C-alpha cells in the first residue's frame, strides 16, 4: 500500500559509479580513441553507463554489430580529449567545456548524440557573440547538421 | 570528394545486404554508423536515403516476396510471420546504422523514418501485393470459421499476423481494417444470421437467450486472444445486430416461450436474463416494455371486469418483484408499470 | 572558462539503465536468490548499479573474494521478493511496498545496508502505530541491529 | 545456539588467515559476510570483535614483527613498507566481512573500527615494537644527513615510512611527530649550527646570505619530495632561527662585508636580498634598521660638519633608492630614515 522514492538517490549512485570508474575498477568497456593527430588513448568505462549516457552508444554495444562483447573496441571521432570531457559528463551530469575547444567538443555531443549536451552548447555560445566572429559560426550550424542555431543566427 | 561517397555508400550497401542476410555478426558498428554519419554531415542525406529504400525494396521484392508466395498452399503463415521478424530484425541494425540521419535530414525533409520505411515498403510490397493479401484475408477468415464450427485452430498464428497489420498501419489500424477487420465483420454477420435462423427455428426464446450470451462470449474470448482488442466492440455490435436488433419483436412474442409466457408463469429469472440481452441493443427495451404494456393491461382490465383485492396486490406484488428482481429497476420499466396501471386503474 | 549541469540526467540516464535492465540485456552478473521455503531465482542486473546502490555489493563484486568474475553466484538472505523490490530501488530510486511485508523488505535494506531505504521503512511505519501491535515492533528495533527506533519507541 | 557460533567464528578464523596469508581468491564473499552478520545481529558482536583483535595481534606479532627485525641490517625499508602494504591489503577485505558489525556494534560501544584497529595493532606491535622504532629513526635520519651532504638518497622509501608514521597518527600526526619530526629537527638543527659556524668563518655577508637562501629552498625541496607538507613550516623556522635569528647582529656587523659596506658601496640588491631574508625571523628588521640608523646618522653628522647641497640630496636620493628598490618601502624603514633624517637635520 506504500511507495517511495528518493530524488538524492540518482546523483548519489552516480557518483559512486563514477569513484568505481575512475579507480578503473568494475569496467566493461575500453575505448581506443584515436585520430588523426593525436596520440592513442585507452579509456576504461562502464558499458552500461555510456549507454544511459548516449544512444549511440546504446547501440553500439547493443544487439546491433560486432561490437556485442569486445572489452576493447576503436574510435575514430575526434580528439580523445572531447571524448574525456563527454565520458566526465555521462557520470558526472557536468562537463567543464573551454572558451576555444568548445567547437570540437560541441561536434562530439552532435557525433555521438547526446542532445542534452548538444542544446547546453546551443546555449553555450549565445554568451560572447561576436559580430566578428558571427560568419564561422553560421557555418558551424549549416554544417554541424542541426539548423538549430543557424535561425537563431541574427 | 563525390567518388568517396560512393565508396561510402558501396560499404554501406554491403553491409545492409550482409545484414539481411543476417550475417551481421563480423560488422564493426562504429565503421558503419560513422560513414553514414559522414554522408549525411556533409549533406548527402538524400544520396544516402534513395539508396536505402532501393536496397531495401531490392531485397523484400527479390527474395521475401518470393518466399512467401512459395508458400501458399504449405504452412504460410509459419513462412509469412517468420520473413516479418526477419524484416523487423533487420531493420532495427540498419535504422542504427543511418541514425544519424534519422534526426536531422528526415526531420528537415517531412518523409518517414528509417523504420517506418521498412514497414511500407513490406506492406507494399509483400503483406498488400495482391495474391498474398488474398491469401492472408481467406486463411485468417477461413480459421475463424473452423473454430466456431467447433475445430481447434492456432490463435499464435492469427494473433501475430494481426499485430502486424496492426504494426503496418503505422500507429495507426488502416491496414488491419481494411484487409482484415471489414471482411471478418461481414463474413461474421453472415455466420451468426445463419445461426440466429436455425435457433429460431427449433430452440425456446429463454434458449435462444442463453445461446445469444454464449455467442457473444465466444467471440470476446477469440477476440482477446486472436484479434486486436479495438476489434472487441465492432464484433459485439454484429452480433448484437443479427441475433437481437433484427429479431426483436420476434423473440418477445415466441409462441409459448415468449415474454408474455414468462410472465405468466412467473419465470423471473428468464425474463432478467431476457433484459439483460436486450438492453444492449438500440430499441430493445422499447419492445420489451411495448410487449409487457400489452400484457400488463390485456391482464388489468380482465381483473377489473376480499379476492378481487387479493388478486389485484398479487398482481401489483408481482409486477414490483419483476421490475427490482429482473428490470433492475429501470427507469423505463418503472415508468411503464406505473403508467399501465394509471390506464386500468382509471378505466371505470 | 565555462561549467554546465543538468539535473534531469542522473533520472534520466537511471531510467535508460533500467530498461537496459528489463531487457536483460548488457548485464554483467547473474543471482541465484534461494532461501529456506521458496524456489530459487535467477536475477539478471549489472554489477556496476548493485555497488552504486548497496554497499554490501560495492564490496561483493569489489577487490574482495571469489565474487571477481563470477557471472553468476548465489545469495542466500530473504525471500527473493525482497531482493526484486529493492533492484527495483537500485534501478529506479522508488520501492513499492506492502503492509505485510514491510518487515521482510527492510530487514532485506538492513542485511545489506540501504541506509537510505532503510530509513524510508524508519518513517515507513511510524504511520500505522498499533499500541496492540506495538511490542513486536520493538522486537524488531532491537533485534534488527540499529536500535533506531528502539529510542522513539513510545 | 551459541557452539553453531563457534562455528561461524571457526570459518570466520580460518578465512582471515588466509587472507592474511593472501588467499583471499577462493574465499566466497558472501559466506563470510552473511555470518559475520548473524553473528553480530544475535549481538555477539564482542566476542567476534575480540575474536578479530586477537587474530591480527596474533598475526603481526608471530610473523610480520620477525619478518621486519629479520631486514634491520638488510634493506629494513623495503621489508617494512612491504609488510604495510601487505597489512592495508589485507585489513580492507577483513572490514568488508565485518562490515555489518562496523555499523552497529563499534557505533554503541564507543571502539575503533575494523580499519583503525589494525592500524593500532600494526602501530603498537611493529612500527613503534622498539628496536624497530629506534632503527627506523636513525634510517630516515641518516639518509636526511647524507642527502644534505651531498649523497644521493631514495626519496620514495621516505614518502611511504613518513606517510605510514602520518596515517598511523589516527587522523593525525602524533605517531609522525614523535617518532620522526621531533628527532628530525632536532638533528637538523645542529646540522644548520655547523654549517652557520663554517659559512661565518669563511664567506662574505652577501655569500652568507645566498646560502641560507639556498639552504632554505634545499629543505623546502626535501619537504615536497620526502616529509610530510606540515613539516615544512617547522623546519623552516629551525632554518631561519639557527642561519639567521642567533647571527642577526653578527651578518650585519660582519667587516668589510655588512651592511653599513653595502651601504658604502651602494650594492642595491645585496641589501635587498638582506632584507628578504631578515624579513622572515622576528627583530630581524628591527636588526637592520638599528644598524643602519647608526650609520645613516654617523654619515649625516660628517655630512652637515653648491657642493654640500648636492651632497645632501644625493644621501637623501640614494637612501630613498634604497628604501624603495631594497627596503620594500617597508612601514618600518620609512619611519626610520624619516625620523633619523629629523634628527640630524635639527641639530644645528
Amino acid at each position: 500500500t506504500f511507495s517511495y522514492t528518493l530524488e538524492d538517490h540518482t546523483k548519489q549512485a552516480f557518483g559512486i559509479m563514477n569513484e568505481l570508474r575512475l579507480s578503473q575498477q568494475l569496467c566493461d568497456v575500453t575505448l581506443q580513441v584515436k585520430y588523426q593527430d593525436a596520440p592513442a588513448a585507452q579509456f576504461m568505462a562502464h558499458k552500461v553507463v555510456l549507454a544511459s549516457s548516449s544512444p549511440v552508444f546504446k547501440a553500439m554495444f547493443t544487439n546491433g554489430l560486432r561490437e556485442q562483447g569486445m572489452e576493447v573496441v576503436s574510435i575514430e571521432g575526434i580528439h580523445p580529449k572531447v571524448m574525456e570531457r563527454l565520458i566526465e559528463f555521462a557520470y558526472t551530469a557536468s562537463i567543464s567545456m573551454g572558451e576555444k575547444c568548445v567547437l570540437h567538443v560541441m561536434n562530439g555531443a552532435v557525433m555521438y548524440q547526446i542532445d542534452s549536451v548538444v542544446r547546453a552548447c546551443s546555449d553555450f555560445l549565445v554568451q560572447q557573440l561576436d559580430p566578428s566572429n558571427a560568419i564561422g559560426i553560421a557555418n558551424f550550424a549549416e554544417q554541424i547538421g542541426c539548423v538549430e542555431l543557424h535561425q537563431r543566427a541574427r | 570528394d563525390e567518388k568517396y561517397v560512393n565508396s561510402i555508400w558501396d560499404l554501406l550497401k554491403n553491409a545492409i545486404q550482409e545484414i539481411q542476410r543476417k550475417n551481421n555478426s563480423g560488422l564493426s558498428f562504429e565503421e558503419l554508423y560513422r560513414n553514414a554519419y559522414t554522408m549525411v554531415l556533409h549533406k548527402h542525406g538524400e544520396k544516402l536515403y534513395t539508396g536505402l529504400r532501393e536496397v531495401v525494396t531490392e531485397h523484400l521484392i527479390n527474395k521475401v516476396r518470393e518466399d512467401v508466395l512459395n508458400s501458399l498452399n504449405n504452412n504460410f503463415l509459419q513462412t509469412l510471420n517468420q520473413a516479418w521478424n526477419d524484416h523487423q530484425t533487420a531493420m532495427v541494425m540498419i535504422r542504427d546504422i543511418l541514425m544519424y540521419m534519422d534526426r536531422v535530414y528526415v526531420q528537415q525533409n517531412n518523409v518517414e523514418n528509417v523504420y517506418n520505411l521498412g514497414l511500407i515498403i513490406f506492406r507494399d510490397q509483400v503483406v498488400r501485393y495482391g495474391c498474398i493479401r488474398d491469401h492472408l484475408r481467406q486463411t485468417l477468415l477461413d480459421m475463424i470459421a473452423r473454430e466456431r464450427k467447433g475445430e481447434v485452430v492456432d490463435r499464435g498464428a492469427i494473433r501475430n499476423a494481426c499485430q502486424m497489420l496492426m504494426i503496418l498501419g503505422l500507429e495507426g489500424r488502416s491496414v488491419y481494417e481494411e484487409d482484415f477487420e471489414a471482411p471478418f465483420l461481414e463474413m461474421s454477420a453472415e455466420f451468426f444470421q445463419m445461426e440466429s435462423q436455425k435457433f429460431l427455428a427449433e430452440n425456446s426464446a429463454s434458449v435462444y437467450i442463453k445461446k445469444v450470451e454464449a455467442r457473444i462470449n465466444e467471440e470476446i474470448e477469440r477476440v482477446m486472444h486472436c484479434l486486436d482488442k479495438s476489434t472487441e466492440e465492432p464484433i459485439v455490435k454484429v452480433v448484437e445486430r443479427e441475433l437481437i436488433s433484427k429479431h426483436m419483436k420476434t423473440i418477445v412474442e415466441m409462441e409459448n416461450s415468449g415474454l408474455v409466457h414468462m410472465l405468466k408463469n412467473g419465470k423471473t429469472e428468464d425474463l432478467g436474463c431476457m433484459y439483460k440481452l436486450f438492453s444492449r441493443v438500440p430499441n430493445g427495451l422499447k419492445t420489451m416494455c411495448e410487449c409487457m404494456s400489452s400484457y400488463l393491461r390485456e391482464q388489468g382490465k380482465a381483473l377489473v371486469s376480499v379476492d378481487y383485492r387479493q388478486g389485484l396486490d398479487d398482481l401489483k406484488s408481482r409486477f414490483d418483484r419483476f421490475l427490482l428482481e429482473s428490470f433492475n429497476n429501470d427507469r423505463l420499466f418503472k415508468q411503464t408499470i406505473a403508467g399501465d396501471f394509471e390506464y386500468f386503474l382509471n378505466l371505470n
